[PDB]
């Protein structure tokens, strides 16, 4: 807790969610999208939508948000805010 | 008497929801003991899946 | 480091998005507008209600936002 | 696209309207209305009704 | 294809000196290189990347430099924590892989001479009928020593194996084992056997030799 | 309430809310 | 988050050499990783085996593609190397590891892409060899100010076999060697120690080596 609030401190510090997280601008952004249906809620026929529950996962890489363990304690994931 | 907000909270949620809301319906206030024993009791209006 | 950081203090360090982007008070800003219609969702007759879904196309000039490719690494769009 | 169900869009048109512009109006004001010039496919209210 | 050649084999350096590792690449890869390093016993390290951008969480002494063949790999102010064996590697726009040979950083300290000593086979290994004779370098620093086997004044070769220690922390020395294996008939049919060493600090080679 | 206030200010000094109670790596 | 490796520690001449990396908190269906195998000898140093990305997509060292055959299972998260045809110079220290990829645009050109070993395993020691467990042969090498003298341990397999001397009551000035593989298959070392002249005689010097497989405990009392 406290090694991880240094270290939620440290990387927000000087953080910017405005632009992509990449080292250079050059550099596309990966994700991997991966849809998971959880379930199939409604089929209107009339208006002809369909009403589904699902769970959207989303995985890529911030190069602006890495650090090494070894100096925070040997915390290696932590959950922030999205 | 602390405002929920204030305090680290897990993040229970209903998982069989069925119209999309997870969360409480007003997040009131934890009781906080001297003993760092945190008690919440929030209200919560549910349409779960059935 | 990545240029787009630079390009963004560069142009909103100092900006004011409350005015408009006219250089002098009775200036007009033009907008270009396009309206794309996705969906026709319904027509309600007892409500008389259109329900559609859409997206608009706004374009337009905004000369405090200007910036060259050649001073910030060849970036030609900041989102 | 796929056109709804009983609705057909026959037309579309947009126009830019501006008003106002008179000395005792005020400011000039302007507007863009689309006109959806829909049709309605009746074939339910012919087959149930 | 593309071979990378990295140099010095062996850095020894102190605390607080200033070290440059090189490696040069047969072809042009641009600054598709990056380097690593590892330490005894474990998984290598990503320092740098691009031959010139510092990983993060990385110290500061490390740098990179270099265009497409020549790429360098310098630590400014030699830590404690930094002697270890360090790598480049190549890559491509396509995940093929090239790791040059490693470049070891050892402590630094003074010319140590070799305690030289020789043990012929025991009684019981010729009772087993094979004959070990071991020839032993204590305590001698640089690394680099020349070990040889004369019979009667008659050198050998292709039947002698070496092994050497790591470096003591006490210390910082080397320590060398020869061992010659020959048969029992082998090991009776000549009379004296020695071991001769040459090293850079010592200022004639020394022989240690026994008679049955 | 001064006393509360007080309390409240030396508890919250340092408190991060969304990092998770865990005095250890590894404490759940 | 981690990276394990996990494979036989031995295997014969000419077997399949098996390996498997698994993951630990997290997946491995990630379009930005590929997953490789690097191997470690003393004398090849560093060197890459193979790498495959989660659609299937591989990609071999020249030397070794012939021998090898990389392969992935995306419900255990696991990723899988076998090398065929292993012989002695197979011996080595595999690490399993993530290939992080950068992806980047170019201006008519499209995607290029730029790679570093971001994560690695531990590291698993495969030795190839057909010899089976033996015990050690203990031979005292007797000494000649200051006196040497050892232990000769000869003819053991496999790996390692602890020494210690006088029950681990003399330790300074105490050496033990790496092991060395003789032409036979089987390793061999020496332990040796430095100790006064005066003190050869009064006191006492006893090598114990230990070894595992075998079960052999050898007290070996070394004087002249
Ligand atoms: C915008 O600034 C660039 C230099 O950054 C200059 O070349 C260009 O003329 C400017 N454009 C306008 C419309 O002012
Ligand atoms: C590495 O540093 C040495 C010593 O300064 C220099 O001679 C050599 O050119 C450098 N090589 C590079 C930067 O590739």
């Amino acid at each position: 807790s406290e090694h991880e609030t240094r270290l939620v401190a440290k990387l927000f510090k000087d953080y910017s969610s405005v632009v992509r997280p990449v080292e250079d601008h050059r550099q596309v952004v990966e994700v991997t999208v991966g849809l998971q249906l959880i379930q199939l809620i409604n089929v209107d026929e009339v208006n002809q939508i369909v009403t589904t529950n699902v769970r959207l996962k989303q995985q890529w890489v911030d190069y602006n948000l890495k650090w090494n363990p070894d100096d925070y304690g040997g915390v290696k994931k932590i959950h922030i805010p999205s | 008497r602390i405002t929920a907000e204030s305090v680290w909270l897990p993040d229970v949620v209903l998982l069989n929801n069925n119209d999309g809301n997870f969360d409480v319906a007003l997040d009131i206030s934890v009781v906080v003991s001297s003993d760092g024993s945190v008690r919440w009791q929030p209200p919560g209006i549910y349409r779960s899946s059935c | 480091k990545n240029e787009e950081l630079r390009l963004y203090h560069h142009l909103f360090n100092n900006y004011d998005p409350g005015s408009r982007p006219v250089r002098e008070p009775e200036d007009t800003v033009t907008i270009s507008l396009k309206v794309t219609l996705t969906n026709l969702i319904s027509l309600n007759e007892k409500e008389e209600t259109l329900t559609t879904s859409v997206w608009i196309g706004i374009d337009w000039q905004d000369y405090r936002l200007n910036y060259s490719k050649d001073d910030f690494g060849g970036i030609e769009t900041l989102r | 696209y796929t056109e709804n169900g009983e609705w057909a869009i026959d037309f579309c048109p947009g126009v830019i309207r501006r008003h106002h512009g008179g000395a005792t109006d005020g400011p000039g004001e302007t507007d863009v209305i689309y006109s959806l010039i829909i049709r309605r496919k009746p074939l339910f209210y012919v087959i149930n009704i | 294809d593309i071979q990378m050649t990295q140099s010095p084999s062996l850095l020894p350096a102190s605390v607080g000196e200033r070290v440059t590792i090189t490696c040069q690449a047969s072809q042009d890869i641009n600054n598709y290189l990056n380097w690593y390093q590892q330490k005894p016993g474990k998984a290598p390290k990503l320092l740098i990347y691009d031959a010139s951008k510092l990983e993060t969480g990385v110290p500061s002494r490390f740098s990179g430099s270099g265009s497409g063949t020549d790429f360098n790999l310098t630590i400014s102010s030699l830590q404690p924590e930094d002697f270890a064996t360090y790598y480049c590697h190549q890559y491509g726009n396509l995940p093929v892989h090239t790791f040059g040979q490693g470049t070891k950083v050892e402590i630094k300290r003074t010319v140590a001479a070799p305690s030289v000593f020789i043990f012929p086979p025991s009684d019981e290994q010729l009772k087993s009928g094979t004959a070990s004779v071991v020839c032993l370098l204590n305590n001698f620093y640089p690394r680099e020593a020349k070990v040889q086997w004369k019979v009667d004044n008659a050198l050998q070769s292709g039947n002698s194996q070496e092994s050497v220690t790591e470096q003591d922390s006490k210390d910082s020395t080397y320590s060398l084992s020869s061992t010659l294996t020959l048969s029992k008939a082998d090991y009776e049919k000549h009379k004296v056997y020695a071991c001769e060493v040459t090293h850079q600090g010592l200022s004639s080679p020394v022989t240690k030799s026994f008679n049955r | 309430s001064e006393a509360e206030g007080r309390l409240r200010e030396k508890l919250f000094s340092g408190y991060d809310s969304s990092v998770r109670p865990a005095r250890e790596v590894g404490d759940r | 988050v981690q990276l394990q490796e996990s494979g036989p520690g031995l295997v014969k001449p000419s077997e399949t050499l098996s390996l498997t990396c698994t993951l630990s908190d997290g997946s491995i269906s990630v379009s930005t990783y590929y997953w490789g195998w690097v191997r470690q000898s003393p004398e090849k140093g560093l060197e890459w085996i193979a790498s495959i990305y989660y659609t299937g997509d591989s990609y071999y060292n020249p030397s070794l593609k012939s021998r090898v055959t990389i392969s992935l299972d995306k419900s255990k998260n696991q990723f899988s190397l076998r090398l065929r045809s292993v012989t002695a110079a197979d011996t080595a220290v595999y690490f399993c590891a993530r290939d992080h990829r950068r992806s980047f645009w170019g201006s008519g050109s499209g995607y290029n892409y730029r790679y570093y070993f971001d994560m690695w395993g531990q590291g698993t020691l495969v030795t190839v060899s057909s010899a089976s467990t033996k015990g050690p042969s203990v031979f005292p090498l007797a000494p000649s100010g200051t006196a040497a003298l050892g232990c000769l341990v000869k003819d053991y397999f496999p790996e390692p076999v602890t020494v210690s001397w006088n029950s681990g009551a003399l330790t300074s000035g105490v050496h033990t060697f790496p092991a060395v593989l003789q032409s036979s298959g089987l390793y061999s070392l020496s332990s040796v120690v430095t100790v006064p002249s005066s003190s050869l005689g009064t006191q006492t010097y006893i090598c114990n080596v230990n070894h595992k497989p075998s079960n052999t405990k050898v007290d070996k009392k070394v004087e002249p």
